């Protein structure tokens, strides 16, 4: 292993990913998955507000 | 082909393909459990069908609580 | 323990094996009495 | 090894091929046929259905039968040596032990027979489409003589082995299950009726589209048992039907597969329908119809008419058809039209 | 990726289409009554 | 009349879906070169 | 040829032939029972 | 087109056959006849004789009403001179 | 609504009939 | 050697006889109505 | 090319895409499970576990979730009817949630295994061509099965590290989730004893673990490997199906006849309970007991718990209904509201009459009244011209004890006949037909549907077995035959 | 709720029919040799 | 009959299928509300 | 019934999305 973290950073930043998970992506991808999943559930089954 | 981490670790488990035992191998021993299973089923069947009664075993909604 | 119906079960489990016996007995015997090739 | 010698002997080409299968087939098949022929002439159905059911009592080939066991027996296998008969033979007979005998034995006899087909096919090296086909008759026997009564109160409501004893099974299903109105039964008949058509039509099509291979009129001798040319003009047949019916075969391989499919698919559908009749999950009524018939006294269809026929069947038959229920229907409660 | 070598083409002739449709339609004509019940 | 509400869609999808299936194949068969 | 006698076919043939006649005889007797 | 068995045709025609079967066939027949005519069959199969369906007065049927004590119940049905 | 559904399918079967008889695949001999 | 055609016509009448006895039995036996 | 009914043969020897396939299947079955649940949770009414329980609301998945522990909702209610309970995460919602996710994951997995179909693991080192060593696999899988089987019985059903299972009294009145101790005795083979369901999974589990190892070690005897065309996956199918339909025919039977595995408080009464007047006898027994302890007829019948009376109603008998009589049992007779009470019929002389009940077999049945000795005393005539037992001529009356109509009596012929017309079905109840716009035509319980569906599938699968089996032992002669002319000469 | 009875089938046929159209084409395109 | 010389083949690429379906589905998501009204 | 229909279509669009992104026709350069 050339160095785990060094590799990690090389994967994340890799321009060979089908979808470019970037550094901003590391914050993007989770936050957007929370927003969408909560939304979809809310819009369908949430009770009166 | 395409090897992979998991793929190699599992490589042994899948390789002994056509490997068979010689002649009538374990067959006769197998043919005994088979006959035992057959009798075993016939018992639990006949118990459910109340053809084989056994004081202690009451095949009804009773014997429950 | 060993109730009348349980006794009957053996009687039927035994009378059955017998039939299988005599059947395969006769068969295995007559089978080994001709089949030349 | 003895095994291969046991094998050797069995698979020997005799007049009546035995085979491994035979070890199962012949014992059962004979006992089944035997038990029927026995009961048919000697055993009674008095203690079981309050009915005379054998020649010895005066019944003829139509009225004779091996009637089901009492309703008291439940789904009991009724073994000769079981809690009921208790090893006794005469009692066994009077409790309708001969029914479960014929049923269960014959059941295995049908397994053996299909196995035979499978076994003989393999040896002769032909495809097992004779075995696939025979699945249909199994399904029927299994669903009607086993699965059905297994869903009801007891063996008593399974079809009794006999000619007349089967006609009431028909009438019953009409009266109680309105079976004729069932989508699956319909498919059933569509297959058997339609299958008996393919049989007839193809046969006739062949005999009257034959080439001349002899100088006689009785063209039967004129046939080549050893293949070669087609014995009938497949090309002429095609043109015939293509002009009289508008549609016509043109691939003997398909025409023949079709002949397997139609009657086998039919019987399978008719089976499913009964498997549902076991749980009484019938196709008795049309709700939209009943609702209008309730509110509106002038609405009458051939459907409503039929249901009334059922009411009569149930009311007038149930008493002597279900003895264990000790039914008593006063003359005044008996549904009846005018004058009749 | 390598073009998977286990694939064959699929076929349905005209007659089969007809034979097909006839089955679907008539089944629909048979079950519609019970669907509307 | 007093029929089932789903009767219509049950019959519709029962006809379309499988017919649609066949047609998809036939046409894709029909258009295979040579 | 020098055909044998007791064969498998023979066995079969008799399992059905023997009872049959025994029954046909039985039934034939029933035709006279009365009351 | 052939197997070991002796062609039925020959046998059904052999004078030996008939010399055997002229005895055997009627034998079985007269046996079965006696089976019925001696009333034995009635007892082998518990089948009621023309005068054994009901008791003189009774017009009820001897319906077996419970599985386990059926045999016992059946025996009692024969009691009332049924 | 139901009537319409019944007649439709029927009308569809008759349509099929037509196409089946007059628009089948011509049955070709030998060289097929 | 017994001529086949005689084996048949004799075994034949023999059946018409027994099966006919059955038919008579239908108007005399227990299967009667009288 | 390939006929339509063969398109899936494209996998017969492509272990990768075969796994990709079964992954998608599993995904759909898991997906269905999750979402069928949500459908039930969006329509199931917990407002009354006594007269309107899951099996009256056409619930099919909800019972199978209670049998193993999950008996609560995140919204507060619970199957048994309790409040304040905290189901935790594993509530009906939870289970439904879980499956939906497991399906999504299996989906993604199915995709990966599709694109990366040519993993080396499927290629035999020797022949260098695709191959799967079935005999050893079976051993592996079977080991895992028995290992998991063991655990299920050992920790779940016993309560050691789990909830337990559904257990109820002999008349479905107390039922709930409780830890069940094993039972290796003889009575542990009794279908109606929970202890047997535990012991089994522990014993069969172990035997399953043992048997697994064996097959991981011992190889298949040449004779067999040849006979049962092993090393040919389309035979694993033929055998599996045979087992699958065997399992099927069995579950269909235990559902119809009843067992500790199919409890009435979750699936509904049994047709045989109505046949033998099961619940009718338990009622009487209780009522006569109360009379012994010096209670009045009013008090006696009033003591009879509503739930108990409800089971004594033919409108809960799975043998009533129709194939196209869709929906819950409530679209039939309506949502049960309350027990009107026991109806006692009497005639001018004071004699007590009894209404002949309706056998499941009969769609419609006549109203006949007899005394203790079974003598017909009264009835509702068809042709009035010569009626001898009309309710009018006999002065028939009806009185109720316990329930809505408790203490009341009715004497005007029409009203008397109405209730008599109702007594035929057993205990008379008060239904709400408005809500669901019921039609008054009996429908079957989930017990009935499950039984029908599986009895069919099984019988259908038999054909699958017979078909695939044949196609394995006759692969060679498939496509057709060829030459020679041997037949009649050994 | 108090929705339109034909709403379901109107939406169903609106999705199936044209989608079905496309698929028929795509698949027939997809399977054209060379 | 003579094979009519005015016919050409028909084509619908994969992207078009997608673009198509996207249109159909979303329109359905837009009008279903008004269909159920 | 309506809810089911709305969710169904939505789920179908998401399904589409997937296939569109991960199962498109690979975009080939020059020699196309
Ligand atoms: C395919 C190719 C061909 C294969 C051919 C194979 C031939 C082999 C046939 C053997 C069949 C034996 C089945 C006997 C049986 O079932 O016997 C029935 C028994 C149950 O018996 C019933 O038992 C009772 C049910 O009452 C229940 O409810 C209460 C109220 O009465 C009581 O307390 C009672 O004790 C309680 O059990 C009643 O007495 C009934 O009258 C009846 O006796 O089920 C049982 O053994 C357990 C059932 C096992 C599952 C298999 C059945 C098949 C599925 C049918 C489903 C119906 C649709
Ligand atoms: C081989 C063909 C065959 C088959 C499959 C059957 C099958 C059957 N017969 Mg049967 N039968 C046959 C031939 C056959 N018969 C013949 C030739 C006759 C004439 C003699 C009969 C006469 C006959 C009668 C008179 C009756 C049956 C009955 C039955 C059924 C129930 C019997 C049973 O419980 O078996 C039990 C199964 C066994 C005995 C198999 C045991 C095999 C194991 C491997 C041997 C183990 C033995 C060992 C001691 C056990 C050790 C365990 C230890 C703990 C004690 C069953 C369907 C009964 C029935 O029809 O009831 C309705 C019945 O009354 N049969
Ligand atoms: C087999 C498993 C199974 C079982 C036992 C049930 C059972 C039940 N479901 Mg159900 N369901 C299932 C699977 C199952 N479901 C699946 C997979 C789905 C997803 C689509 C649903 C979706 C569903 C819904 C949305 C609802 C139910 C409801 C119900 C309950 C009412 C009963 C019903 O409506 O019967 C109906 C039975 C039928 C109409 C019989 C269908 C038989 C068809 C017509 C035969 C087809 C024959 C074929 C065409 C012939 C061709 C062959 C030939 C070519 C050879 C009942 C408990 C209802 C409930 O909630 O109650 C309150 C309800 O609303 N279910
Ligand atoms: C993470 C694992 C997991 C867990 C914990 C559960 C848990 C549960 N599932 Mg489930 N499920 C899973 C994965 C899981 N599932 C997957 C992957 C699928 C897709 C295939 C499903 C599909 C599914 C459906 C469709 C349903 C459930 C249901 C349920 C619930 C009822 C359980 C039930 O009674 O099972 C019953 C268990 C059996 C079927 C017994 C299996 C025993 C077989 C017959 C033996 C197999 C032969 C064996 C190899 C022989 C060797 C044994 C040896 C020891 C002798 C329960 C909460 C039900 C529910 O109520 O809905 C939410 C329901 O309907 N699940
Ligand atoms: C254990 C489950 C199982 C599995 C894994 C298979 C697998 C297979 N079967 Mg099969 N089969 C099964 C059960 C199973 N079968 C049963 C129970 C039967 C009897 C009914 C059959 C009858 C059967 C036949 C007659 C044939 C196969 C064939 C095949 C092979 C090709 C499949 C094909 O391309 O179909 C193509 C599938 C479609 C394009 C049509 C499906 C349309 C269905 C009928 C409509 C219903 C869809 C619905 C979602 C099903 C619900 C599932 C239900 C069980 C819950 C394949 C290996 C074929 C083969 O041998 O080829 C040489 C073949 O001819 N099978
Ligand atoms: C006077 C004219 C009367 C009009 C008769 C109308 C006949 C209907 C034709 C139906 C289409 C047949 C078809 O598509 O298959 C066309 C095929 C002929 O095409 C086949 O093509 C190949 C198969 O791969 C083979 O070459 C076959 O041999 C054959 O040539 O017919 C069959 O093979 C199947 C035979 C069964 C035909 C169906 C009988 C019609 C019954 C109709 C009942 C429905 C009524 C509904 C009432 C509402
Ligand atoms: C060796 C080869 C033989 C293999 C035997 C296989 C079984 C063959 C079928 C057995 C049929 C039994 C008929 C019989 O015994 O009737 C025996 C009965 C006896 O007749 C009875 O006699 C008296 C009884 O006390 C009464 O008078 C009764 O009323 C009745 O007349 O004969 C008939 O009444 C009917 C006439 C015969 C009709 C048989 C036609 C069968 C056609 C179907 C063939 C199968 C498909
Ligand atoms: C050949 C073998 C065939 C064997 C068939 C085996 C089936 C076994 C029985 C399964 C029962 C489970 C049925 C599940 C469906 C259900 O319950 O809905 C049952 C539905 C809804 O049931 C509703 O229930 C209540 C509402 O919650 C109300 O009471 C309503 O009035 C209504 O009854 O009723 C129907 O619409 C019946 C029509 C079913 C006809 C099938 C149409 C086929 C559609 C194909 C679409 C394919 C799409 C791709
Ligand atoms: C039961 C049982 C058993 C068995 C037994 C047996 C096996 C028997 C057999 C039997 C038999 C095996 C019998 C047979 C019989 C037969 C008969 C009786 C016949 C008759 C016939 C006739 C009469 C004919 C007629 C005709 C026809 C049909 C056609 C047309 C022409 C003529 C007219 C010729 C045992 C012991 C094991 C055990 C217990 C139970
Ligand atoms: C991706 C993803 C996700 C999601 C997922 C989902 C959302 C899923 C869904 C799923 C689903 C939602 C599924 C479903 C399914 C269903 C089914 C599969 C069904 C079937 C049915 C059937 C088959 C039926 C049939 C029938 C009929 C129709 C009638 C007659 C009878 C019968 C029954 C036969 C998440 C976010 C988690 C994350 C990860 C990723
Ligand atoms: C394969 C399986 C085939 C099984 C065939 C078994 C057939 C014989 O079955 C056997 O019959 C005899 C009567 O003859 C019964 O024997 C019964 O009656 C005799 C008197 O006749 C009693 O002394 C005995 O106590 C009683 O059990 C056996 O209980 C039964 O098991
Ligand atoms: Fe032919």
């Amino acid at each position: 292993s050339a160095n785990l973290w060094e590799r990690f950073c090389n994967w994340v930043t890799s321009t060979d990913n089908r979808l470019y998970v970037g550094w901003f992506g590391v914050i993007m991808i989770p936050t957007l998955l929370a927003a969408t999943i909560c939304f979809v559930i809310a819009f369908i089954a949430a009770p009166p507000v | 082909a395409r090897r992979t981490w998991l793929g190699d670790i599992l490589r042994p488990l899948n390789s002994e393909y056509g490997k068979v035992a010689p002649g009538w191998g374990t067959t006769p021993l197998m043919a005994v459990f088979m006959g035992l299973f057959l009798v075993f089923l016939l018992i639990i069947l006949e118990i459910y069908n109340s053809t084989l009664i056994l004081d202690g075993v009451n095949v009804s909604w009773k014997a429950l609580g | 323990t060993i109730t009348p119906s349980l006794k009957g079960f053996f009687i039927g489990l035994l009378s059955g094996a017998v039939v299988l016996g005599l059947t395969f007995a006769v068969l295995i015997a007559i089978s080994q009495i001709d089949k030349v090739q | 090894g003895w095994f291969d010698i046991l094998d050797d002997w069995l698979k020997r080409d005799r007049f009546v091929f035995v085979g491994w299968s035979g070890i199962l087939l012949f014992p059962c098949a004979y006992l089944a046929l035997g038990g029927w022929l026995t009961g048919t002439t000697f055993v009674t159905s008095w203690y079981t259905h309050g009915l005379a059911s054998s020649y010895l009592e005066g019944c003829n080939f139509l009225t004779v039968a091996v009637s089901t066991p009492a309703n008291s027996m439940g789904h009991s296998l009724l073994l000769l040596w079981g809690p009921e008969a208790q090893g006794d033979f005469t009692r066994w007979c009077q409790l309708g032990g001969l029914w479960t005998f014929i049923a269960l034995h014959g059941a295995f006899g049908l397994i053996g027979f299909m196995l035979r087909q499978f076994e003989i096919a393999r040896l002769v090296g032909v495809r097992p489409y004779n075995a696939i086909a025979f699945s249909a008759p199994i399904a029927v026997f299994v669903s009607v003589f086993l699965i059905y009564p297994l869903g009801q109160s007891s063996w008593f409501f399974a079809p009794s082995f006999g000619v007349a004893a089967i006609f009431r099974f028909l009438l019953f299903f009409q009266g109680f299950h309105n079976w004729t109105l069932n989508p699956f039964h319909m498919m059933g008949v569509a297959g058997v009726l339609g299958g008996a058509l393919l049989c007839a039509i193809h046969g006739a099509t062949v005999e009257n589209t034959l080439f001349q291979d002899g100088e006689g009129a009785s063209t039967f001798r004129a046939f080549n048992p050893t293949q070669a040319e087609e014995t009938y003009s497949m090309v002429t047949a095609n043109r015939f039907w293509s002009q009289i019916f508008g549609i016509a075969f043109s691939n003997k391989r398909w025409l023949h597969f079709f002949m397997l499919f139609v009657p086998v698919t039919g019987l399978w559908m008719s089976a499913i329908g009964v498997v549902g009749l076991a749980l009484n999950l019938r196709s008795y009524d049309f709700i939209s119809q009943e609702i209008r018939a309730a509110e509106d006294p002038e609405f009458e269809t051939f459907y409503t008419k039929n249901l009334l026929l059922n009411e009569g069947i149930r009311a007038w038959m149930a008493p002597q058809d279900q003895p264990h229920e000790n039914f008593v229907f006063p003359e005044e409660v008996l549904p009846r039209g005018n004058a009749l | 990726m390598e073009p998977n070598p286990n694939r064959q083409p699929v076929e349905l002739n005209r007659t089969s289409l007809y034979l097909g449709l006839l089955l679907i339609l008539v089944l629909a004509l048979l079950f519609s009554s019970y669907f509307f019940n | 009349m007093e029929v089932n509400q789903l009767g219509l869609i049950a019959t519709a999808l029962f006809v379309l879906v499988p017919s649609v299936f066949l047609i998809i194949l036939y046409v894709q068969t029909e258009s295979q070169q040579k | 040829v020098s055909y044998p006698i007791f064969t498998v076919r023979w066995v079969a043939v008799h399992t059905l032939a023997v009872p049959t006649i025994f029954f046909l005889g039985a039934i034939a007797a029933m035709q006279f029972i009365q009351r | 087109g052939t197997t070991g068995e002796r062609p039925f045709s020959d046998i059904i025609t052999s004078v030996r056959y008939w010399v055997i079967h002229s005895i055997t066939i009627p034998a079985l027949f007269i046996a079965g006849w006696l089976f019925v005519s001696t009333g034995l069959a009635y007892d082998v199969f518990g089948t009621p004789r023309p005068d054994s369906y009901y008791a003189q007065e009774q017009r009820s049927i001897p319906l077996v009403t419970d599985r386990f004590e059926a045999k016992q119940q059946v025996e009692t049905f024969l009691e009332q001179l049924k | 609504m139901e009537t319409i559904t019944y007649v439709f399918i029927f009308a569809c079967i008759i349509a099929l009939f037509f196409f089946a008889i007059f628009f089948r695949e011509p049955p070709r001999i030998t060289k097929k | 050697r017994i001529p086949l055609w005689i084996v048949a016509t004799v075994a034949g009448m023999g059946v018409i006889v027994i099966v006919g006895l059955f038919f008579y039995g239908a108007y005399a036996g227990l299967g009667s109505s009288l | 090319g390939l006929p339509w009914y063969r398109v899936h043969t494209v996998l017969i020897n492509d272990p990768g895409r075969l796994i990709a396939a079964h992954l998608m299947h599993t995904a759909l079955v898991a997906g269905w499970a999750g979402s069928m649940a949500l459908y039930e949770l969006a329509t199931f009414d917990p407002s009354d576990p006594v007269l309107n329980p899951m099996w009256r609301q056409g619930m099919f998945v909800l019972p199978f979730m209670a049998r193993l522990g999950v008996t609560g909702s995140w919204s507060g209610w619970s199957i048994t009817g309790e409040t304040g309970i905290d189901p935790g995460f594993w509530s009906f919602e939870g289970v439904a949630l879980a499956h939906i996710v497991l399906s999504g994951l299996l989906f993604l997995a199915a995709c990966w295994h599709w694109v990366y179909w040519d993993l080396e693991l499927f290629r035999d080192p020797r022949t260098g061509e695709p191959a799967l060593d079935l005999p050893k696999m079976f051993g592996i899988h079977l080991f895992l099965a028995g290992l998991l089987c063991f655990g299920f019985g050992a920790f779940h059903l016993t309560g050691l590290f789990g909830p337990g299972m559904w257990v109820s009294d002999p008349y479905g009145l107390t039922g709930s989730v409780q830890p069940v101790a094993p039972e290796w005795g003889p009575d542990g083979f009794n279908p109606y004893n929970p202890g047997g369901v535990v012991a089994h999974h522990i014993a069969a589990g172990i035997v399953g673990i043992i048997a697994g190892l064996f097959h991981i070690l011992v190889r298949p005897p040449q004779r067999l490997y040849k006979a049962l065309r092993m090393g040919n996956i389309e035979t694993v199918l033929s055998s599996s199906i045979a087992a699958v339909f065997f399992a099927a025919f069995v579950v269909a039977g235990t559902m119809w006849y009843g067992s500790a595995t199919t409890p009435i408080e979750l699936f509904g009464p049994t047709r045989y309970q109505w046949d033998s007047s099961y619940f009718q006898q338990e009622i009487n027994r209780r009522v006569q007991a109360s009379l012994a302890s010096g209670a009045t007829l009013e008090e006696a019948w009033s003591a009879i718990p509503e739930k108990l009376a409800f089971y004594d109603y033919i409108g809960n008998n799975p043998a009533k209904g129709g194939l196209f009589r869709t929906g819950p049992m409530n679209k039939g007779d309506g949502i049960a509201q309350a027990w009107k009470g026991h109806a006692v019929f009497r005639n001018k002389e004071g004699e007590e009459l009894f209404v002949r009940r309706m056998p499941a077999f009969f769609e419609s049945f006549p109203v006949i009244l007899t005394d203790k000795n079974g003598v017909v005393k009264a009835d509702i005539p068809f042709r009035r011209a010569e009626s001898k037992y009309s309710f009018e001529q006999q002065g028939v009356t009806v009185s109720f004890y316990g329930g809505e109509l408790n203490g009341q009596t009715f004497t005007d012929p029409p009203t008397v006949k109405s209730y008599a017309r109702k007594a035929i079905f057993g205990e008379i109840f008060e239904f709400d037909t408005e809500t669901l716009n019921s039609d008054g035509i009996f429908r079957t319980s989930p017990r009935g549907w499950f039984t029908f569906a599986h009895a069919v599938f099984a019988l259908l699968f038999f054909f699958g077995h017979i078909w695939h089996g044949a196609r394995t032992l006759f692969r060679d002669v498939f496509s057709g035959i060829d030459p020679e002319l041997s037949p009649e000469q050994v």
